[PDB]
RNA sequence: CGCCUCCUAAAAGGUAACGGAGGCGCCCAAAGGUCCCCUCAGGCGGGACGGAAAUCCGCCGGAGAGCGCAAGGGUAGAAGG
RNA sequence: GGCGACACACGUGCUACAAUGCCCACUACAAAGCGAUGCCACCCGGCAACGGGGAGCUAAUCGCAAAAAGGUGGGCCCAGUUCGGAUUGGGGUCUGCAACCCGACCCCAUGAAGCCGGAAUCGCUAGUAAUCGCGGAUCAGCCAUGCCGCGGUGAAUACG
């Protein structure tokens, strides 16, 4: 829901980083 | 059966007597009074279609047919319209008041509103105690079972106890510990 | 939540004022100035006032937060 | 069966069923399904006894949830009447305890809109 | 300020009779202790108008006791001739006439204030107060 | 303005009057004939949806509950359900 | 303290009304920027944020960059729902000397409202709508969904 979170659908909007995103 | 609170209360809940507590005797001691269940609501004559269906489970999920209470004001009043009736009564003391309380005891109760903290101050003046509950899958055989359905309830027991002291007793006589 | 593991965010003249009294024996309390900093209970019930932009505003200073910051009780403002 | 207290999921695979319970997030599920290594994909209603065991006092056990989970959240906000801090206000004030904006919505935890107004000036506006 | 009333919570029916009686009563309990004279019916109007000087005679105080209790209505008519319909009534509240009925017995202060107090009262009334003691309570 | 309850009515029985506090001109096929059964109202207390009052149990308590509609009388060896 | 105050009423952008919807893995295409006492590849602690280390340029080879929507294949059953974020608590994070009032973010548990909103009122003729996208100035650090700006997809309609 984009304008929630821990969901890479509204983290993306907002360009966070977390256990959700990077790679290693 | 002659299993479960025979070779239980009689073959170890004697000694339990010998010493912890020096009552008297058999003849003379809280055995046990009686065996009380009954239920309340109020919908009913909606169309009485609504009646024939509540009163089609209830007791056959007890396992017995006991009587019925219902109809008193077609008209308004004050708590309820619909037919205004009532609820119903049942009641045992042998070897089946028994049998299926044994099987909710540990059993049906595990799963139930917090585990490590039953509710054993709920007591009367002497032999008396009341509990109130909701449910319907809480049968260990009827597990989840006519969702179609649901309602509330209400039942207590009685028992010979000098006091609430006695009925306490039973609380940690098999276990429930006090809201701890 | 809430940031800076070890040295947090203290005062300097604070650090003495109670050092004393929980040193020569409790005896009596004080009194404040501005706002900012954590606590440590080597200052409990020997609480002091919170003179904010208008006036005072002290408290028994009770343990429970443990050692939470000084938010919770130093407020101002108007009302009803 | 009942894994939490008075509490059933049915008719319905285990990924999804589980999450609608107190201190169950999207994620305390995948924690139980390695060390006990069962599989998301089948439904409850059929699935070995062991998992149905194996996991309903696996997690009762483990920890709190529904009823020991709201009771110890409720404490916070008791134990925020203590002597009466300003996060412990809008607690014992039915108002937003975490910083914001008390000049706009939040009708969340107030309530539907309490209206009652009246300002009369004179009819040029 | 003052202005209600007292006389049974509600209706209690609205018609008796008369008599005389010989009245009488039964001791009392307080200290002092006041008698009546004439056999006949009380109007609550004239309980008030006594305890008033009573008082202001008893400036930090004075303190005193009562035994009585209203009863029916009277009859007497507006005008007219004779019926019942709604008058005299609601305008007359009284209470039964022991000739010696205790009326009121005192307190606090003795036969100083106590005294000429308790004369006034009954020093107004169509009647006289008299004395008391200790005797069977 | 004819009748029903009760005070008035002065203890049998009667007692009037532009006095008193009030009802009826129906309903009923079951509220009727009968053989078996219970107890109440209620007060405290124990308790899902029960704030007096949905409902259930125990101690208690002779009728103040109850009985087609006003009173009176009656009645729990009840007519009363 | 503080104009970032709260009994209500208006504007404007940002979201949920959901099954052309969903969420994971793997995959490919832009322009404009904008890098100095600065952009920080790349591995690792870390489940992760961050943090630790470290080379390029010495500045169009080194930096923000990988990308988005999307493709693929697998998994949902109009249920206010694998929908939904208000929402609270908790535990870590970092600019700053430090974040109650008001910081941003890492992760853990939280689910109102809402099946399209009355009377109404606004853009505009084609890249148009609409949509998915990244960057600027300013800012020590910021809720800036603001504002400047560059492109991936790409309609409809007009008697008069």
């Amino acid at each position: 829901g984009k304008g929630d979170r821990r969901t890479r659908r509204g983290k993306i909007w907002r360009g966070t980083y977390g256990k959700y995103r990077p790679r290693k | 059966l002659d299993l479960a609170l025979k070779r239980k209360y009689y073959e170890e809940v004697r000694p339990e007597l010998i010493r912890r507590f020096g009552y008297q005797n058999v003849w003379e001691v809280p055995r046990l009074e009686k065996v009380v269940i009954n239920q309340g609501l109020g919908e009913a004559k909606e169309d009485a279609r609504i009646l024939e269906k509540a009163a089609q489970e209830l007791a056959l999920i007890t396992g017995q047919k006991p009587a019925v209470t219902r109809a008193k004001k077609s008209i308004s009043n004050f708590k309820l319209r619909k037919g205004m009736p009532i609820g119903l009564r049942v009641t045992l003391r042998r070897d089946r008041m028994w049998i299926f309380l044994e099987k909710l005891l540990n059993v049906a109760l595990p799963r139930i509103r917090d585990f490590r903290g039953l509710n054993p101050n709920s007591f009367d003046g002497r032999g008396n105690y009341n509990l109130g509950l909701r449910e319907q899958l809480i049968f260990p055989e009827i597990t989840y079972d006519m969702v179609d359905a649901l309602r509330g309830m209400d039942i207590a027991v009685v028992t010979t106890a000098e006091t609430d002291e006695e009925a306490r007793a039973l609380l940690e006589l098999l276990g429930f510990p006090f809201r701890k | 939540p809430r940031s800076l593991k070890k040295g947090v965010f203290v005062d300097d003249h604070l650090l003495e004022k109670v050092l004393e009294l929980n040193a020569k024996g409790e005896k009596r309390l004080i009194k404040t100035w501005s706002r900012r900093s954590t606590i440590v209970p080597e200052m409990v019930g020997h609480t002091i006032a919170v003179y904010n932009g208008k006036q005072h505003v002290p408290v028994y200073i009770t343990e429970n937060m443990v050692g939470h910051k000084l938010g919770e009780f130093a407020p101002t403002r108007t009302y009803r | 069966a009942r894994i939490a207290g008075v509490e059933i999921p049915r008719n319905k695979r285990v990924d999804v069923a589980l999450t609608y319970i107190y201190g169950i997030g999207k994620a305390r599920a995948k924690e139980a399904l390695e060390k006990t290594g069962i599989n998301p994909a089948t439904r409850v209603k059929d699935l070995t006894e062991a998992e149905v065991v194996r996991l309903r006092e696996y997690v009762e056990n483990t920890w709190k949830l529904e009823g020991e989970l709201r009771a110890e959240v409720a404490a916070n906000i008791k134990r925020l009447m203590d002597i009466g801090c300003y996060r412990g206000l809008r607690h014992r004030r039915g108002l937003p305890v975490r910083g914001q904006r008390t000049r706009t919505n939040a009708r969340t935890r107030k309530g539907p809109r309490k209206t009652v107004a009246g300002k009369k000036k004179a009819p040029r506006k | 300020m003052l202005m209600p009333r007292r006389m049974k919570y509600r209706k209690q029916q609205r018609g008796r009779l008369k008599g005389a009686t010989k009245g009488g009563d039964y001791v009392a309990f307080g200290d002092f202790g006041l008698v009546a004279l004439e056999p006949a019916w009380i109007t609550a109007q004239q309980i008030e108008a006594a305890r008033v000087a009573m008082v202001r005679h008893f400036r930090r105080g004075g303190k005193i006791f009562i035994r009585i209790f209203p009863d029916k209505p009277y009859t007497k008519k507006p005008l007219e001739v004779r019926m019942g319909k709604g008058k005299g009534n609601v305008e007359g509240y009284v209470a039964v006439v022991k000739p010696g009925r205790v009326m009121f017995e005192v307190a606090g202060v003795t036969e100083e204030q106590a005294m000429e107090a308790l004369r006034i009262a009954g020093h107004k009334l169509p009647i006289k107060t008299k004395i008391v003691r200790r005797d069977a309570y």
